[PDB]
Protein backbone atom coordinates (compact mmCIF):
# COMPACT_ATOMS: atom_id res chain seq x y z
CA UNK A 1 0.00 0.00 0.00
CA UNK A 2 1.13 3.60 -0.61
CA UNK A 3 3.05 5.09 2.34
CA UNK A 4 0.61 7.99 2.16
CA UNK A 5 -1.84 8.20 3.70
CA UNK A 6 -1.59 4.84 5.46
CA UNK A 7 1.69 5.21 7.27
CA UNK A 8 1.94 8.99 7.21
CA UNK A 9 -1.24 8.98 9.33
CA UNK A 10 -0.13 5.98 11.37
CA UNK A 11 3.27 7.63 11.94
CA UNK A 12 1.82 10.98 13.03
CA UNK A 13 -0.34 9.05 15.47
CA UNK A 14 2.64 7.17 16.87
CA UNK A 15 4.37 10.51 17.16
CA UNK A 16 1.71 12.04 19.42
CA UNK A 17 1.43 8.85 21.48
CA UNK A 18 5.13 8.90 22.41
CA UNK A 19 5.11 12.67 22.64
CA UNK A 20 2.84 12.58 25.70
CA UNK A 21 5.17 10.65 28.08
CA UNK A 22 8.09 12.74 26.77
CA UNK A 23 6.33 16.00 27.54
CA UNK A 24 4.83 14.64 30.77
CA UNK A 25 8.29 13.66 31.94
CA UNK A 26 9.91 16.88 30.79
CA UNK A 27 7.14 19.07 32.17
CA UNK A 28 6.19 17.28 35.37
CA UNK A 29 9.38 15.43 36.29
CA UNK A 30 12.33 17.27 34.61
CA UNK A 31 14.88 15.64 36.85
CA UNK A 32 13.57 12.16 37.21
CA UNK A 33 16.38 10.81 35.01
CA UNK A 34 19.38 12.98 35.92
CA UNK A 35 21.95 12.70 38.68
CA UNK A 36 21.67 15.44 41.31
CA UNK A 37 25.44 15.33 41.27
CA UNK A 38 25.33 17.26 37.99
CA UNK A 39 23.99 20.31 39.72
CA UNK A 40 27.39 20.70 41.30
CA UNK A 41 30.22 22.34 39.32
CA UNK A 42 32.89 19.83 38.31
CA UNK A 43 35.59 19.48 40.97
CA UNK A 44 38.84 17.85 39.74
CA UNK A 45 39.83 16.91 43.28
CA UNK A 46 36.64 15.32 44.58
CA UNK A 47 35.10 12.29 42.88
CA UNK A 48 31.45 11.56 43.64
CA UNK A 49 30.88 8.60 46.01
CA UNK A 50 28.62 6.84 43.55
CA UNK A 51 29.51 7.54 39.97
CA UNK A 52 26.58 6.22 38.00
CA UNK A 53 25.97 6.67 34.23
CA UNK A 54 22.82 7.73 32.46
CA UNK B 1 -33.84 25.25 -44.47
CA UNK B 2 -32.14 26.05 -41.17
CA UNK B 3 -31.39 23.64 -38.35
CA UNK B 4 -34.22 25.25 -36.40
CA UNK B 5 -36.80 24.98 -39.17
CA UNK B 6 -35.87 21.34 -39.79
CA UNK B 7 -36.40 20.61 -36.11
CA UNK B 8 -39.86 22.19 -36.09
CA UNK B 9 -40.96 20.52 -39.34
CA UNK B 10 -40.37 17.04 -37.99
CA UNK B 11 -43.59 15.03 -37.83
CA UNK B 12 -44.99 14.92 -34.32
CA UNK B 13 -45.19 11.70 -32.30
CA UNK B 14 -48.75 10.43 -31.81
CA UNK B 15 -49.83 8.66 -28.67
CA UNK B 16 -53.11 6.98 -27.78
CA UNK B 17 -53.94 4.72 -24.85
CA UNK B 18 -56.18 1.64 -24.99
CA UNK B 19 -58.61 0.67 -22.22
CA UNK B 20 -56.31 -2.14 -21.11
CA UNK B 21 -53.72 0.51 -20.31
CA UNK B 22 -51.31 -0.09 -23.18
CA UNK B 23 -49.88 2.93 -24.97
CA UNK B 24 -49.48 3.18 -28.72
CA UNK B 25 -47.12 5.76 -30.16
CA UNK B 26 -45.51 6.28 -33.54
CA UNK B 27 -43.76 8.84 -35.71
CA UNK B 28 -44.83 9.03 -39.34
CA UNK B 29 -42.52 9.36 -42.35
CA UNK B 30 -42.75 8.48 -46.05
CA UNK B 31 -40.65 5.30 -45.85
CA UNK B 32 -41.68 2.03 -47.58
CA UNK B 33 -39.87 0.34 -44.75
CA UNK B 34 -40.63 0.54 -41.02
CA UNK B 35 -39.91 -0.76 -37.52
CA UNK B 36 -42.47 -1.59 -34.87
CA UNK B 37 -42.11 -3.25 -31.49
CA UNK B 38 -43.22 -3.37 -27.89
CA UNK B 39 -41.04 -1.74 -25.22
CA UNK B 40 -41.72 -3.31 -21.83
CA UNK B 41 -40.79 -1.70 -18.53
CA UNK B 42 -39.28 -4.93 -17.21
CA UNK B 43 -35.81 -6.32 -16.55
CA UNK B 44 -33.36 -7.79 -14.04
CA UNK B 45 -34.11 -5.06 -11.51
CA UNK B 46 -37.65 -6.47 -11.27
CA UNK B 47 -36.30 -9.95 -10.58
CA UNK B 48 -35.08 -11.24 -7.23
CA UNK B 49 -32.64 -13.81 -5.83
CA UNK B 50 -34.73 -16.77 -7.04
CA UNK B 51 -35.72 -15.64 -10.56
CA UNK B 52 -32.65 -13.63 -11.57
CA UNK B 53 -32.01 -14.31 -15.24
CA UNK B 54 -35.62 -15.15 -15.98
CA UNK B 55 -36.36 -12.12 -18.15
CA UNK B 56 -33.26 -13.17 -20.08
CA UNK B 57 -34.30 -16.78 -20.27
CA UNK B 58 -37.61 -15.49 -21.61
CA UNK B 59 -35.86 -13.25 -24.17
CA UNK B 60 -34.51 -16.53 -25.55
CA UNK B 61 -37.91 -18.18 -25.98
CA UNK B 62 -39.77 -15.09 -27.18
CA UNK B 63 -38.70 -16.10 -30.68
CA UNK B 64 -38.95 -19.88 -30.54
CA UNK B 65 -42.69 -19.89 -31.15
CA UNK B 66 -46.16 -19.21 -29.75
CA UNK B 67 -49.30 -21.29 -29.10
CA UNK B 68 -51.04 -20.25 -32.32
CA UNK B 69 -47.85 -21.05 -34.24
CA UNK B 70 -45.01 -23.43 -33.27
CA UNK B 71 -41.33 -22.65 -33.89
CA UNK B 72 -40.79 -23.55 -37.57
CA UNK B 73 -44.11 -21.96 -38.50
CA UNK B 74 -43.33 -18.80 -36.57
CA UNK B 75 -39.88 -18.43 -38.09
CA UNK B 76 -40.82 -19.26 -41.67
CA UNK B 77 -43.64 -16.71 -41.62
CA UNK B 78 -41.35 -13.91 -40.45
CA UNK B 79 -38.37 -14.94 -42.56
CA UNK B 80 -40.43 -15.35 -45.72
CA UNK B 81 -41.68 -11.77 -45.47
CA UNK B 82 -38.16 -10.33 -45.22
CA UNK B 83 -38.81 -9.03 -41.71
CA UNK B 84 -36.15 -8.85 -39.01
CA UNK B 85 -36.91 -9.98 -35.50
CA UNK B 86 -34.65 -8.66 -32.79
CA UNK B 87 -34.84 -7.57 -29.18
CA UNK B 88 -33.09 -7.22 -25.87
CA UNK B 89 -33.49 -7.30 -22.11
CA UNK B 90 -31.66 -4.93 -19.73
CA UNK B 91 -31.90 -3.89 -16.06
CA UNK B 92 -35.02 -1.73 -16.24
CA UNK B 93 -36.11 -2.19 -19.85
CA UNK B 94 -36.95 -4.97 -22.29
CA UNK B 95 -37.81 -4.84 -26.00
CA UNK B 96 -38.99 -6.98 -28.91
CA UNK B 97 -39.11 -5.30 -32.27
CA UNK B 98 -39.50 -6.05 -35.97
CA UNK B 99 -38.12 -4.34 -39.06
CA UNK B 100 -40.37 -4.77 -42.10
CA UNK B 101 -42.25 -3.22 -45.02
CA UNK B 102 -44.74 -0.59 -43.88
CA UNK B 103 -47.06 -2.67 -46.03
CA UNK B 104 -47.02 -5.26 -43.24
CA UNK B 105 -47.25 -3.06 -40.15
CA UNK B 106 -50.58 -4.76 -39.27
CA UNK B 107 -49.47 -8.40 -39.60
CA UNK B 108 -46.39 -7.49 -37.57
CA UNK B 109 -48.45 -5.98 -34.75
CA UNK B 110 -50.35 -9.25 -34.64
CA UNK B 111 -47.06 -11.13 -34.46
CA UNK B 112 -45.72 -8.92 -31.68
CA UNK B 113 -48.83 -9.35 -29.56
CA UNK B 114 -48.69 -13.10 -30.11
CA UNK B 115 -45.07 -13.18 -28.87
CA UNK B 116 -45.60 -11.12 -25.74
CA UNK B 117 -48.88 -12.86 -24.87
CA UNK B 118 -48.76 -16.48 -26.05
CA UNK B 119 -45.17 -17.67 -25.87
CA UNK B 120 -45.17 -21.45 -26.21
CA UNK B 121 -42.47 -21.90 -23.55
CA UNK B 122 -41.89 -25.33 -25.01
CA UNK B 123 -40.83 -27.55 -22.12
CA UNK B 124 -38.14 -29.11 -24.34
CA UNK B 125 -36.97 -25.79 -25.78
CA UNK B 126 -36.41 -24.55 -22.24
CA UNK B 127 -33.87 -27.29 -21.46
CA UNK B 128 -32.27 -26.60 -24.81
CA UNK B 129 -31.86 -22.85 -24.25
CA UNK B 130 -30.64 -23.58 -20.72
CA UNK B 131 -27.45 -24.88 -22.31
CA UNK B 132 -27.22 -22.08 -24.88
CA UNK B 133 -27.50 -19.43 -22.18
CA UNK B 134 -24.80 -21.20 -20.18
CA UNK B 135 -22.51 -20.91 -23.19
CA UNK B 136 -23.33 -17.25 -23.64
CA UNK B 137 -22.26 -16.60 -20.05
CA UNK B 138 -18.81 -18.03 -20.77
CA UNK B 139 -18.59 -15.99 -23.95
CA UNK B 140 -19.44 -12.78 -22.10
CA UNK B 141 -17.07 -13.62 -19.27
CA UNK B 142 -14.30 -12.76 -21.70
CA UNK B 143 -15.79 -9.38 -22.47
CA UNK B 144 -13.80 -7.26 -19.99
CA UNK B 145 -15.81 -4.16 -20.72
CA UNK B 146 -19.02 -5.92 -19.78
CA UNK B 147 -17.49 -7.81 -16.87
CA UNK B 148 -16.30 -4.42 -15.65
CA UNK B 149 -19.68 -2.75 -15.95
CA UNK B 150 -21.39 -5.68 -14.24
CA UNK B 151 -18.90 -5.39 -11.38
CA UNK B 152 -19.43 -1.63 -11.33
CA UNK B 153 -23.15 -2.24 -10.67
CA UNK B 154 -22.41 -5.16 -8.38
CA UNK B 155 -20.59 -2.83 -5.95
CA UNK B 156 -22.10 0.60 -6.67
CA UNK B 157 -25.51 -0.88 -5.87
CA UNK B 158 -24.40 -3.74 -3.61
CA UNK B 159 -27.13 -5.22 -1.48
CA UNK B 160 -29.82 -4.04 -3.88
CA UNK B 161 -31.51 -5.07 -7.14
CA UNK B 162 -29.40 -3.11 -9.58
CA UNK B 163 -26.45 -5.11 -8.26
CA UNK B 164 -27.62 -8.16 -10.20
CA UNK B 165 -26.60 -8.75 -13.81
CA UNK B 166 -29.10 -8.98 -16.67
CA UNK B 167 -28.19 -12.51 -17.71
CA UNK B 168 -28.57 -13.91 -14.19
CA UNK B 169 -26.74 -16.47 -12.05
CA UNK B 170 -25.44 -19.92 -12.96
CA UNK B 171 -27.65 -21.52 -10.29
CA UNK B 172 -30.76 -19.76 -11.57
CA UNK B 173 -30.12 -20.71 -15.17
CA UNK B 174 -29.56 -24.29 -14.05
CA UNK B 175 -32.83 -24.42 -12.14
CA UNK B 176 -35.31 -21.95 -13.65
CA UNK B 177 -38.67 -23.66 -14.14
CA UNK B 178 -41.13 -23.56 -17.01
CA UNK B 179 -43.45 -22.17 -14.33
CA UNK B 180 -40.98 -19.45 -13.31
CA UNK B 181 -40.64 -18.13 -16.85
CA UNK B 182 -44.41 -18.30 -17.16
CA UNK B 183 -44.82 -16.46 -13.89
CA UNK B 184 -42.31 -13.87 -15.05
CA UNK B 185 -44.23 -13.21 -18.24
CA UNK B 186 -47.61 -12.90 -16.56
CA UNK B 187 -46.24 -10.73 -13.80
CA UNK B 188 -44.38 -8.26 -15.99
CA UNK B 189 -45.47 -8.32 -19.63
CA UNK B 190 -48.58 -6.25 -18.88
CA UNK B 191 -50.44 -3.66 -20.96
CA UNK B 192 -49.99 -0.61 -18.68
CA UNK B 193 -46.25 -1.37 -18.51
CA UNK B 194 -45.82 -1.79 -22.29
CA UNK B 195 -45.53 0.58 -25.22
CA UNK B 196 -46.35 -0.23 -28.85
CA UNK B 197 -44.00 1.96 -30.82
CA UNK B 198 -43.55 2.29 -34.56
CA UNK B 199 -41.77 4.54 -37.02
CA UNK B 200 -41.62 4.78 -40.80
CA UNK B 201 -44.44 4.86 -43.34
CA UNK B 202 -47.34 3.91 -41.10
CA UNK B 203 -50.79 5.17 -40.24
CA UNK B 204 -51.05 5.95 -36.56
CA UNK B 205 -54.77 5.12 -36.76
CA UNK B 206 -54.10 1.85 -38.62
CA UNK B 207 -51.43 1.02 -36.07
CA UNK B 208 -53.75 1.73 -33.16
CA UNK B 209 -56.50 -0.26 -34.92
CA UNK B 210 -54.51 -3.48 -35.26
CA UNK B 211 -53.40 -2.69 -31.72
CA UNK B 212 -56.99 -2.70 -30.47
CA UNK B 213 -57.57 -5.95 -32.31
CA UNK B 214 -54.59 -7.88 -30.89
CA UNK B 215 -53.63 -6.16 -27.66
CA UNK B 216 -56.87 -6.83 -25.83
CA UNK B 217 -56.94 -8.91 -22.63
CA UNK B 218 -58.03 -6.05 -20.35
CA UNK B 219 -57.68 -6.23 -16.56
CA UNK B 220 -60.43 -6.38 -13.93
CA UNK B 221 -58.86 -5.56 -10.57
CA UNK B 222 -56.95 -2.40 -9.68
CA UNK B 223 -53.80 -4.34 -8.86
CA UNK B 224 -53.64 -5.32 -12.53
CA UNK B 225 -53.53 -1.82 -14.01
CA UNK B 226 -51.22 -0.11 -11.50
CA UNK B 227 -47.54 0.21 -12.44
CA UNK B 228 -45.52 -0.93 -9.36
CA UNK B 229 -42.93 1.54 -8.07
CA UNK B 230 -39.65 -0.29 -7.43
CA UNK B 231 -37.84 -0.05 -4.09
CA UNK B 232 -34.85 2.33 -4.13
CA UNK B 233 -31.38 1.00 -4.77
CA UNK B 234 -28.81 2.39 -2.34
CA UNK B 235 -25.59 3.72 -3.85
CA UNK B 236 -22.31 2.87 -2.13
CA UNK B 237 -18.92 4.49 -2.55
CA UNK B 238 -16.75 1.40 -2.84
CA UNK B 239 -14.59 -0.81 -5.06
CA UNK B 240 -14.28 -4.35 -6.32
CA UNK B 241 -10.82 -5.42 -7.59
CA UNK B 242 -10.60 -8.57 -9.68
CA UNK B 243 -6.94 -9.13 -10.38
CA UNK B 244 -5.45 -11.34 -13.06
CA UNK B 245 -2.01 -10.34 -14.23
CA UNK B 246 -2.41 -12.94 -16.99
CA UNK B 247 -4.77 -10.57 -18.81
CA UNK B 248 -3.07 -8.29 -21.39
CA UNK B 249 -4.75 -4.98 -20.52
CA UNK B 250 -6.60 -3.62 -17.51
CA UNK B 251 -10.11 -2.21 -17.39
CA UNK B 252 -11.09 0.43 -14.87
CA UNK B 253 -14.49 2.06 -14.30
CA UNK B 254 -15.18 4.81 -11.79
CA UNK B 255 -18.58 6.38 -11.13
CA UNK B 256 -20.75 8.50 -8.85
CA UNK B 257 -24.54 8.17 -8.38
CA UNK B 258 -26.58 9.79 -11.16
CA UNK B 259 -29.96 11.59 -10.84
CA UNK B 260 -32.33 9.34 -12.77
CA UNK B 261 -34.32 9.83 -15.99
CA UNK B 262 -36.79 12.57 -15.07
CA UNK B 263 -34.11 14.96 -13.77
CA UNK B 264 -33.28 17.92 -16.10
CA UNK B 265 -29.68 18.00 -14.84
CA UNK B 266 -29.08 15.04 -17.15
CA UNK B 267 -28.87 17.44 -20.07
CA UNK B 268 -25.99 19.14 -18.33
CA UNK B 269 -24.22 15.92 -17.39
CA UNK B 270 -24.40 14.84 -21.05
CA UNK B 271 -22.87 18.15 -22.07
CA UNK B 272 -20.18 17.65 -19.43
CA UNK B 273 -19.44 14.15 -20.66
CA UNK B 274 -19.27 15.73 -24.11
CA UNK B 275 -16.39 17.95 -23.00
CA UNK B 276 -14.31 14.98 -21.79
CA UNK B 277 -15.67 12.89 -24.61
CA UNK B 278 -14.01 9.60 -25.46
CA UNK B 279 -11.14 8.08 -27.39
CA UNK B 280 -9.42 5.00 -28.75
CA UNK B 281 -6.16 4.31 -30.58
CA UNK B 282 -7.74 4.71 -34.02
CA UNK B 283 -8.96 8.32 -33.74
CA UNK B 284 -6.98 9.85 -36.59
CA UNK B 285 -7.39 13.18 -34.85
CA UNK B 286 -4.55 12.15 -32.57
CA UNK B 287 -2.76 14.73 -30.47
CA UNK B 288 -5.02 17.49 -31.71
CA UNK B 289 -8.28 16.19 -30.35
CA UNK B 290 -10.33 18.81 -28.48
CA UNK B 291 -10.88 16.56 -25.45
CA UNK B 292 -7.99 17.39 -23.16
CA UNK B 293 -7.94 13.89 -21.66
CA UNK B 294 -7.88 12.46 -25.16
CA UNK B 295 -4.96 14.75 -26.00
CA UNK B 296 -2.98 13.63 -22.91
CA UNK B 297 -3.81 10.01 -23.64
CA UNK B 298 -2.15 10.43 -27.02
CA UNK B 299 0.85 12.40 -25.77
CA UNK B 300 1.55 10.09 -22.86
CA UNK B 301 0.08 6.91 -24.29
CA UNK B 302 -2.13 6.64 -21.23
CA UNK B 303 -4.62 4.13 -22.63
CA UNK B 304 -5.94 2.05 -25.50
CA UNK B 305 -9.31 3.74 -25.10
CA UNK B 306 -11.51 5.55 -22.64
CA UNK B 307 -15.13 6.64 -22.54
CA UNK B 308 -17.45 8.66 -20.39
CA UNK B 309 -21.02 7.70 -19.62
CA UNK B 310 -24.19 8.85 -17.88
CA UNK B 311 -26.32 5.75 -17.51
CA UNK B 312 -29.82 6.57 -16.26
CA UNK B 313 -32.60 4.63 -14.57
CA UNK B 314 -35.94 5.46 -12.98
CA UNK B 315 -34.61 6.75 -9.64
CA UNK B 316 -30.83 6.64 -9.98
CA UNK B 317 -27.91 6.27 -12.37
CA UNK B 318 -24.20 5.91 -12.91
CA UNK B 319 -22.15 8.87 -14.08
CA UNK B 320 -18.54 7.96 -14.76
CA UNK B 321 -15.84 6.80 -17.14
CA UNK B 322 -14.08 3.61 -18.22
CA UNK B 323 -10.66 3.06 -19.73
CA UNK B 324 -8.43 0.24 -20.92
CA UNK B 325 -4.72 0.56 -20.33
CA UNK B 326 -1.47 -1.37 -20.08
CA UNK B 327 -0.62 -2.45 -16.55
CA UNK B 328 2.03 0.26 -16.38
CA UNK B 329 0.01 3.30 -17.36
CA UNK B 330 -3.09 2.89 -15.23
CA UNK B 331 -1.99 5.32 -12.52
CA UNK B 332 -1.27 8.24 -14.87
CA UNK B 333 -4.52 7.59 -16.76
CA UNK B 334 -6.59 7.58 -13.56
CA UNK B 335 -4.65 10.66 -12.50
CA UNK B 336 -5.54 12.61 -15.63
CA UNK B 337 -9.07 11.22 -15.80
CA UNK B 338 -9.83 12.35 -12.25
CA UNK B 339 -8.00 15.56 -13.04
CA UNK B 340 -10.41 16.36 -15.83
CA UNK B 341 -13.40 15.62 -13.64
CA UNK B 342 -12.03 18.20 -11.24
CA UNK B 343 -11.60 20.65 -14.08
CA UNK B 344 -15.27 20.18 -14.99
CA UNK B 345 -16.55 21.17 -11.56
CA UNK B 346 -14.00 23.94 -11.25
CA UNK B 347 -12.74 25.53 -14.45
CA UNK B 348 -15.09 24.74 -17.37
CA UNK B 349 -15.01 27.32 -20.16
CA UNK B 350 -17.73 28.84 -22.35
CA UNK B 351 -15.75 27.61 -25.37
CA UNK B 352 -15.67 24.13 -23.89
CA UNK B 353 -19.44 23.97 -23.55
CA UNK B 354 -20.05 25.65 -26.91
CA UNK B 355 -18.28 22.72 -28.51
CA UNK B 356 -19.71 20.06 -26.20
CA UNK B 357 -23.21 21.37 -26.97
CA UNK B 358 -22.75 21.08 -30.72
CA UNK B 359 -21.27 17.64 -30.25
CA UNK B 360 -24.24 16.68 -28.08
CA UNK B 361 -26.81 17.94 -30.62
CA UNK B 362 -25.34 15.93 -33.49
CA UNK B 363 -25.22 12.99 -31.11
CA UNK B 364 -28.92 13.14 -30.29
CA UNK B 365 -29.67 13.54 -34.00
CA UNK B 366 -27.58 10.45 -34.70
CA UNK B 367 -29.68 8.34 -32.32
CA UNK B 368 -32.57 8.90 -34.72
CA UNK B 369 -30.84 7.52 -37.79
CA UNK B 370 -33.20 4.88 -39.10
CA UNK B 371 -36.57 3.45 -38.17
CA UNK B 372 -35.26 1.17 -35.47
CA UNK B 373 -33.24 3.81 -33.64
CA UNK B 374 -36.18 6.24 -33.77
CA UNK B 375 -38.58 3.55 -32.67
CA UNK B 376 -36.22 2.83 -29.73
CA UNK B 377 -36.36 6.51 -28.75
CA UNK B 378 -40.16 6.50 -28.71
CA UNK B 379 -40.38 3.30 -26.68
CA UNK B 380 -37.78 4.48 -24.18
CA UNK B 381 -39.15 8.02 -23.98
CA UNK B 382 -42.71 7.06 -23.13
CA UNK B 383 -41.48 4.35 -20.83
CA UNK B 384 -39.11 6.79 -18.99
CA UNK B 385 -40.63 10.25 -19.45
CA UNK B 386 -44.18 9.06 -20.15
CA UNK B 387 -44.07 11.18 -23.31
CA UNK B 388 -41.87 11.70 -26.36
CA UNK B 389 -39.38 14.55 -26.24
CA UNK B 390 -38.75 16.25 -29.58
CA UNK B 391 -35.28 17.08 -30.85
CA UNK B 392 -36.48 20.65 -30.65
CA UNK B 393 -37.12 20.39 -26.91
CA UNK B 394 -33.74 18.74 -26.31
CA UNK B 395 -32.10 21.43 -28.40
CA UNK B 396 -34.02 23.98 -26.37
CA UNK B 397 -32.61 22.54 -23.16
CA UNK B 398 -29.13 22.03 -24.56
CA UNK B 399 -29.04 25.66 -25.66
CA UNK B 400 -29.67 26.92 -22.11
CA UNK B 401 -26.53 25.22 -20.79
CA UNK B 402 -23.47 27.37 -20.02
CA UNK B 403 -20.08 26.93 -18.33
CA UNK B 404 -21.40 28.05 -14.93
CA UNK B 405 -24.23 25.55 -15.18
CA UNK B 406 -21.85 22.72 -16.02
CA UNK B 407 -19.70 23.62 -13.03
CA UNK B 408 -22.56 23.72 -10.55
CA UNK B 409 -24.20 20.53 -11.80
CA UNK B 410 -20.86 18.69 -12.01
CA UNK B 411 -19.82 20.04 -8.63
CA UNK B 412 -23.18 18.73 -7.47
CA UNK B 413 -22.75 15.11 -8.53
CA UNK B 414 -18.94 14.79 -8.55
CA UNK B 415 -17.04 17.03 -6.18
CA UNK B 416 -15.91 15.35 -2.99
CA UNK B 417 -18.12 12.33 -3.56
CA UNK B 418 -17.28 8.72 -2.75
CA UNK B 419 -17.07 6.87 -6.08
CA UNK B 420 -17.70 3.30 -7.05
CA UNK B 421 -14.76 1.52 -8.60
CA UNK B 422 -14.36 -1.66 -10.60
CA UNK B 423 -10.92 -2.80 -11.74
CA UNK B 424 -10.27 -6.00 -13.71
CA UNK B 425 -7.06 -7.50 -15.06
CA UNK B 426 -3.39 -6.55 -14.28
CA UNK B 427 -4.37 -3.80 -11.83
CA UNK B 428 -1.43 -3.65 -9.40
CA UNK B 429 -0.45 -0.13 -10.35
CA UNK B 430 -3.93 1.29 -9.58
CA UNK B 431 -3.56 3.02 -6.21
CA UNK B 432 -5.86 2.37 -3.28
CA UNK B 433 -9.37 3.74 -2.67
CA UNK B 434 -8.16 6.41 -0.28
CA UNK B 435 -5.78 7.75 -2.90
CA UNK B 436 -8.52 7.69 -5.52
CA UNK B 437 -11.00 9.25 -3.08
CA UNK B 438 -8.60 12.17 -2.76
CA UNK B 439 -8.68 12.71 -6.47
CA UNK B 440 -12.28 13.73 -5.86
CA UNK B 441 -11.40 17.22 -4.63
CA UNK B 442 -9.33 20.32 -5.45
CA UNK B 443 -8.38 20.73 -9.16
C1 LIG C 1 25.72 10.01 28.77
C2 LIG C 1 27.03 9.28 29.08
C3 LIG C 1 27.38 8.20 28.02
C4 LIG C 1 26.77 8.17 26.78
C5 LIG C 1 27.14 7.19 25.83
C6 LIG C 1 28.12 6.26 26.13
O1 LIG C 1 28.49 5.33 25.20
C7 LIG C 1 29.79 5.45 24.80
C8 LIG C 1 30.22 6.53 24.02
C9 LIG C 1 31.54 6.64 23.61
C10 LIG C 1 32.46 5.67 23.98
C11 LIG C 1 32.06 4.60 24.76
C12 LIG C 1 30.73 4.49 25.16
C13 LIG C 1 28.72 6.30 27.39
C14 LIG C 1 28.36 7.26 28.31
O2 LIG C 1 28.14 10.23 29.09
C15 LIG C 1 28.67 10.24 30.33
O3 LIG C 1 29.62 10.95 30.65
N1 LIG C 1 28.02 9.40 31.16
N2 LIG C 1 28.34 9.20 32.53
C16 LIG C 1 29.17 8.18 32.99
C17 LIG C 1 29.26 7.95 34.38
C18 LIG C 1 30.08 6.93 34.89
C19 LIG C 1 30.82 6.12 34.00
C20 LIG C 1 30.74 6.34 32.61
C21 LIG C 1 29.91 7.36 32.10
C22 LIG C 1 27.02 8.76 30.52
O4 LIG C 1 26.28 7.96 31.00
Amino acid sequence: IPFHPYYSFKDILGLTLMLTPFLTLALFSPNLLGDPENFTPANPLVTPPHIKPE
Amino acid sequence: ATYAQTLQNIPETNVTTLDNGLRVASEESSQPTCTVGVWIGAGSRYENEKNNGAGYFVEHLAFKGTKKRPCAAFEKEVESMGAHFNGYTSREQTAFYIKALSKDMPKVVELLADVVQNCALEESQIEKERGVILQELKEMDNDMTNVTFDYLHATAFQGTALARTVEGTTENIKHLTRADLASYIDTHFKAPRMVLAAAGGISHKELVDAARQHFSGVSFTYKEDAVPILPRCRFTGSEIRARDDALPVAHVALAVEGPGWADPDNVVLHVANAIIGRYDRTFGGGKHLSSRLAALAVEHKLCHSFQTFNTSYSDTGLFGFHFVADPLSIDDMMFCAQGEWMRLCTSTTESEVKRAKNHLRSAMVAQLDGTTPVCETIGSHLLNYGRRISLEEWDSRISAVDARMVRDVCSKYIYDKCPALAAVGPIEQLLDYNRIRSGMYWI
